[PDB]
């Protein structure tokens, strides 16, 4: 699991953010380094071993101007040192960086059954 | 509830994180409510534009040289020029937390002791602040007393809507400083 | 809930009943929040000493010659001398209700339209009113908007602690007055 | 008939019960009550407790002058000059209250619907 990309939340019931498992703390305890630079221990049930966020997933996208909105993943584009998601909203599609794509409590819970590490 | 992290830990975060600062302004008040209830200290909060209670403050921009610089700037916008009569410094820093909001934001909480005169001036001129009528709908004082019925006062004030973990930051500051 | 009754019926109640009067002071507000959310009207409410939000007003004493004399008196002690520039009268009377609290209290609700300048005037002077820092912890404006998330603004403002039927009275007044 | 009998009733669906008398049976299971405080309105039989005096050991809400109120237990009745006085025990101490200063909360009154409700 060390070095595997995941999407996990650091608060009791916050959003899931992208990161990697840095170490296996043992007994359902994992230490994660998020792509944003934040490190903390997270429980297996709050981790989604899921990368990339699969197509047709309802996600939360972030814009540079403080706005955020829901959308559907319709494309993946890998570039050197970064992944880009194609998010569709109201018929149109826009590219977002990896860190700009997160999951609300509801959006990530739909993936626990298949991708959860609880 | 919101995850606490050290100040240094917060400053070392990537550029994807934004930083907000808010300050609890308090002053000693020898007044007596009804002549039998000591007010003790006067603590200021503000009714936010979203209908929630919180402390004054705001975002820290690139123009800000430090967290404290951005704080005092925001305070001047939200409270008026009476805020220029003092300054919140690193010595007033209390804690840092990760906000529950979707965007990546870290919140820094401060607490500064003022004189009852400095606090009144803030209240007096709060209506002229840039954010009055827009971002700030009005200032309120935190009641530190509990009325005879055991629910009125602080217990009922803590039942209002608060932004983020302001309620928890409030209670932490009442104990650590012995204000209550 | 709170049972309403005609004014006359309330005036017929015995001396065991206490009377309270509260006024809804509103003014046309052409401003906007963030340049896209209309403020519509500026509406003032008080954070009362018990940590609850309510309209400005208070109890009617036997000394007061009438319901209105008492209201205007309370409005001066709560809002300051700027409240003398106007006077709430029987024409501003809206409804009467028996409060659901344990005591026997009938609440008389008034709505008075002011001009933006008048409403801003009482905001600036409330800090030196007799009740400031005692019976009144501060004044706040009512957000009549609803933010993008659907909860911010009025919906969350309605989640705070209110006095009696202030929430229902506020909403009933907004619909009746047609300010929404 | 119930006319003239003393009762304890709430004029609000989920309010407190206040002392009064039934003044008339106006049909449809409704009874016009004259509360001791001078208020008069039609109240359903379900909101009327045919219970006078409030029996001993009943948990009641005692009203003080000013705006204070507290829960207590009835430990005594005293009828002097037609008026009824209740002796309320609270924290091992007893105090006298007039009839109108003794009310029942929704809970306190619901406990008596079976034995006294209409």
């Amino acid at each position: 699991f060390v070095g595997l990309r995941v999407v996990a939340k650091w608060s009791s019931n916050g959003y899931f953010y992208s990161g990697k498992i840095t170490r296996d703390v043992g007994a359902g305890k994992y230490k994660l380094l998020f792509d944003d630079g934040y490190e903390c221990d997270v429980l297996g049930k709050d981790i989604l071993l899921c990368d990339p966020i699969p197509l047709d997933t309802e996600v939360t996208a972030l814009s540079e101007d403080e706005y955020f909105s829901a959308g559907v993943v319709k494309g993946h584009r890998k570039e050197s040192g970064e992944l880009y998601y194609s998010i569709e909203k109201e018929g149109q599609r826009k590219w977002y960086k990896r860190m700009a794509v997160i999951l609300s409590l509801e959006q990530g819970n739909r993936l626990r059954e298949q991708y959860g590490l609880g | 509830g919101a995850k606490r992290l050290e100040l240094g830990e917060a400053l070392a975060l990537g550029s994807g994180w934004r930083h907000v600062c808010h300050a609890l302004l308090y002053a000693p008040d020898p007044g007596m409510l009804f002549g039998r209830i000591p007010l003790r200290y006067a603590i200021l909060m503000q009714m936010r534009f979203d209908g929630r209670l919180g402390f004054p403050g705001g975002f820290v921009d690139t123009q800000d040289r430090s967290l404290e610089d951005g704080l005092n700037r925001e305070l001047r916008e939200e409270l008026g020029e009476a805020a220029a009569a003092f300054r919140v410094e690193r010595t007033d820093y209390r804690s840092s937390h990760l906000t529950e909001g979707p965007h990546r934001v870290v919140a820094h909480f401060y607490a500064k002791r003022l004189t009852l005169e400095e606090l009144l001036a803030v209240e007096a001129g709060a209506t002229r602040a840039k954010d009055h009528g827009l971002e700030v709908l009005g200032l309120v004082r935190v009641p530190l007393y509990t009325l005879r019925d055991g629910v009125g006062g602080l217990p009922t004030f803590l039942e209002n809507s608060f932004i983020g973990s302001a309620r928890e930051q409030l209670l932490e500051a009442l104990q650590d400083l012995g204000l209550l």
